[PDB]
RNA sequence: ACGGCUUUUCCGGAGUGUAAAAAGCUCCGGGAAUAAGGGCUGGGCAAGGCCGGUGGCAGCCGCCGCGGUAAUACCGGCGGCCCGAGUGGUGGCCACUAUUAUUGGGCCUAAAGCGGCCGUAGCCGGGCCCGUAAGUCCCUGGCGAAAUCCCACGGCUCAACCGUGGG
């Protein structure tokens, strides 16, 4: 966990913010993850996170689902250009997921894991499940259901050990959030894998809108970003 | 109606070409030097099966649930893939290494018996080891733990006399 | 036409609290209306009521809390054997022991949790969590 | 648009009778129960026939294709109606002989019937004088009856 | 070959008594008939002539092997309730 | 390529086994000696940017799609990938299919609201009080053959198969 830990102090130095939360966090005041978020601030550096997630970016917490190309016509022929799709998240209680466009690959790619970085959100894991009743942190604590273009996807918990059964694209953002264990129950088409991972996105988001008593957080475990890592 | 038909008792892979999980599956088929992928898949059904019946004990209430719970633990860790004051939690948590681990041919490696696994499988399948009294051919008998300690040379075989030019290689790797 | 004075109910109190309404006039009120508050109150979902009367079946003054996600009413009213139960748990709720899911049983009417205990069955009527 | 029509207690009848009555809307229900695959079909319920053929043709490949394809005409035994059959492998049609008694298996095409570009062929031949043409297209085997 | 009687069972209405033993030979071939019948008359010192050898058989490697035998008092009883075929593979009568 | 080793399987031979045989099992003598094919190799889908033929012809193709003289897709050779005493082809049922939907589908513009309204059987029906006990709920007697299904223990080398108990 060291050379993910200088990068941060390498990092810290020869950036000198242009935002407010840039100088929040250069003067050493907000020192933790757990508090940029429900507050209502706006992210628009995009080192903010390298400093405080410094492994958001370690090749094994990056992730490129699709890359497809398109065109427009003009009277000069087609004018084609990319489209990429990429999220990243330590493997613990942070995700985030983004887009960008290029004119080539290297381009849109890197303008993807750019955006994925200012569009990251804290979820909630427990075991809600019927069969498993342990308290650990391997899965969703309870249903929940988002939806987005013509894609309703259902997540429901699963008992330890049972892997993850959802669709292709499915795995790799719940493989980078930390959950290890679900089940899964969707409509509309999914074959497109936009709509498929924004529904998955924001079901995982809709964790953290239903209401929940003191006394209903020690019998799932829930924890709230990270959990003694 | 028809009369009972026997039935497979093991499970193919849902799609045969998932690149992953050839690359997962590779490893342990070269480790533990299996004949085929056939005797892979019965030790994950095996595997399954007990899965699957904690599953349901533990969502269940009565007076002979309770009696079958503890007929699971039972079996469970007089097989030895449990420890001695192990919770019915613990089933969950078990992982395919752990039954490889009991086959005979990795007891008969991992006490000295042989010089490397895939010599261990002629020896066995030969008829020279011996357990609790009793020679087997079978390299894939699934070792007790009231007996573990009980495997040796066969009586009356060549490699059951300290000087076979052979039976002396075999200590030349413990050091 | 007015044919279930309970569905109205619980169908205008999950349409009132989900924008942020801090009070419901429940209008036509029936004693099982009032029975099953008695036991959406002790859960802890909803504030205090009464019975305000008017000559015509008098009205119900009931006070949210903003602490409850769906409310509804199971139609058919399906019978339940008393060993029975996760089996429609399964369908309604969204966890092992989520909300409650309100029974008519032969002694009254009661969250499933407290005719576990005694081992009875009956017509669901609703569900709350 | 309503809720949805018989949601009662005690209203099984009308639901049955609901769920029964556009069952029969479906087409691979319908063409089960009444069996109408069968008394329009020449083989009969069979996965393989035995016939003898009577000539050799050709037949056009589709649109964006070109070329001919050869084919043949067998003529069944069970029944004594005539099917057009279609030889694979490259130089196949060099065995098939008048008078010979050829064995015959669908295509696999969707829902039974044809595929590719030969566009009414529904059947190949598979035997030839009870040695498989597979083996003969490629040498490996002897051919019997001259 | 070494013999261990595990049990004498008697009978009053057929006449007889039922013997069960087992042989340990490790490295020796299945013990003849002649061999056991020997062993067995000169142990429980019985007639040599009125005890017939019902089986012996040997497991899968076992060095070990399960024998049962019976013996009677009187000789034509014997002669008379024994089937046929037993009397003549342990070669009594021909 | 040199050194050693084993005998499950393979040939002979002796006990045992069996109504008589045969298989099987225990001991002997020889010998690494007697024993791997089938389908794929453009994408879905693991695996080659290599060589020689063929020239919209021959052929391939479950669907999309290759071949017009510079073919990773046709025919061979050499390499490689998946299963392995098996491996491919053609017919039938289930899942795939929330393309039969009670759980749990649709009906402005995509398939689908009768041209409009009255009304018989049938399904659905406001509030309070007093009885009944048909529906519904719990306790207990008499029934729903054995085999078949799940579990522990025991017997054939483990196991398939068989037995004693609980469901
Ligand atoms: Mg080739
Ligand atoms: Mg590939
Ligand atoms: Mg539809
Ligand atoms: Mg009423
Ligand atoms: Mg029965
Ligand atoms: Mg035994
Ligand atoms: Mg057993
Ligand atoms: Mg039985
Ligand atoms: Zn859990």
């Amino acid at each position: 966990s060291q050379e993910w830990k200088e990068y941060a102090k390498r990092v810290l130095d020869e950036w000198q913010p242009k935002t407010k939360l840039g100088m929040l966090v250069k003067e050493g005041q907000i020192t933790d993850i757990h508090e940029i978020f429900r507050k209502g601030y706006q992210i628009k550096e995009p080192e903010i996170i390298d400093v405080l997630l410094p492994e958001v970016n370690a090749r094994e917490n990056q992730e490129i689902l699709d890359i497809a190309l398109t065109v427009r016509m003009t009277d000069s022929g087609r004018r084609v250009r990319f489209r990429v799709l990429a999220a990243v998240g330590n493997r613990d209680g942070y995700v985030g997921l983004g887009i960008g466009h290029g004119r080539e690959v290297g381009i849109a790619i890197r303008k993807a894991i750019n955006y994925a970085k200012l569009n990251i959100i804290e979820i909630k894991r427990g075991c809600g499940s019927w069969e498993c009743r342990c308290r650990r942190p391997h899965s969703v604590p309870f249903t929940v259901e988002g939806k987005e273009g013509s894609v309703r996807v259902k997540l429901i918990p699963g008992p330890r050990g049972l892997g993850l059964v959802i669709g292709d694209v499915g795995k790799k953002i719940l493989r980078l959030a930390g959950i290890q264990d679900v089940w899964s129950q969707t409509l509309g088409e999914t074959r497109t894998t936009v709509n498929f991972a924004k529904a998955v996105f924001n079901a995982l988001y809709n964790t953290n809108k239903v209401v929940v008593t003191p006394e209903m957080i020690e019998r799932y475990g829930i924890v709230v970003g990270r959990a003694m890592p | 109606g028809d009369p009972k038909r026997q039935r497979k008792k093991y499970e193919t892979p849902p799609h045969p070409w998932i690149k992953e999980r050839l690359d997962r599956e590779r490893v342990l088929m070269d480790k533990y030097e299996l004949k085929n992928k056939k005797e892979l898949w019965k030790h994950e059904t095996q595997l399954k099966n007990f899965r699957r019946r904690a599953r349901r004990l533990l969502a269940a209430r009565g007076k002979q649930a309770e009696i079958e719970r503890e007929q699971l633990l039972a079996r469970l860790k007089r097989l030895g893939l449990l420890p001695e004051d192990a919770v019915l939690d613990d089933v969950l948590s078990l992982t395919i290494e752990d039954i490889l681990e009991r086959r005979l041919q990795t007891i008969v490696y991992k006490k000295g018996l042989a010089r490397t696994m895939r010599q261990a499988r002629q020896l066995i399948v030969h008829g020279h080891i011996e357990v609790n009294g009793q020679i087997i051919r079978s390299p894939s008998y699934l070792v007790l733990k009231e007996e573990e300690d009980t495997i040796t040379y066969a009586r009356t075989s060549p490699f059951a006399n300290p000087q076979h030019p052979e039976r002396m290689m075999i200590e030349k790797a413990k050091q | 036409t007015l044919l279930d004075p309970l569905a109205n109910a619980l169908s205008h109190i999950t349409n009132s609290e989900r924008v942020g309404k801090r009070e419901v006039y429940i209008k036509p009120a029936s004693k099982l209306i009032g029975e099953v508050l008695r036991v959406m109150q002790k859960y802890g979902y909803i504030g205090e009521f009464e019975f305000i009367d008017d000559g015509r079946a008098g009205v119900y003054r009931v006070q949210l809390l903003g602490k409850i996600n769906k409310a509804g009413a199971i139609k058919p009213r399906f019978p339940v054997k008393a060993r029975d139960y996760e089996r429609w748990e399964k369908r309604f709720l969204p966890a092992f022991e989520f909300g409650i899911l309100i029974v008519s049983t032969s002694q009254g009417v009661m969250s499933h949790k407290e005719a576990r205990e005694k081992g009875i069955g009956g017509r669901l009527i609703a569900y709350v969590y | 648009p309503g809720k949805k029509a018989p949601n009662g207690e005690f209203a099984g009848r009308k639901l049955k009778l609901k769920r029964k009555k556009f069952r029969w809307s479906d087409i691979r229900y319908k063409r089960r129960v009444l069996r109408l695959k069968e008394k329009s079909d020449p083989l009969e319920g069979a996965p393989q026939a035995r016939g003898i053929v009577l000539e050799k043709i050709a037949v056009e490949a589709k649109q964006p294709n070109s070329g001919m394809r050869k084919a043949v005409r067998v003529q069944l035994i069970k029944n004594g109606k005539v099917v057009t059959a279609f030889c694979p492998g490259d130089g196949a049609i060099k065995f098939i002989d008048e008078h010979d008694e050829v064995i015959i298996e669908g295509i696999g095409g969707p829902k039974g019937g044809s595929m590719g570009d030969i566009p009414g062929i529904r059947y190949k031949v598979v035997k030839v004088n009870r040695v498989s043409l597979k083996e003969l297209v490629k040498g490996r085997k002897e051919k019997p009856r001259r | 070959m070494e013999i261990k009687i595990t049990e004498v069972k008697e009978n009053k209405l057929i006449g007889r008594k039922e013997i069960y033993f087992e042989i340990y030979h490790p490295g020796e071939p299945t013990p003849s008939r002649k061999d056991v019948k020997g062993k067995l008359v000169a142990m429980l010192d019985l007639n040599p002539e009125t005890t017939v050898i019902q089986y012996i058989r040997s497991y899968f490697g076992s060095y070990k092997s399960k024998g049962y035998a019976k013996y009677y008092y009187d000789k034509d009883r014997m002669l008379y309730i024994e089937p046929e075929y037993i009397l003549i593979r342990d070669g009594i009568i021909e």
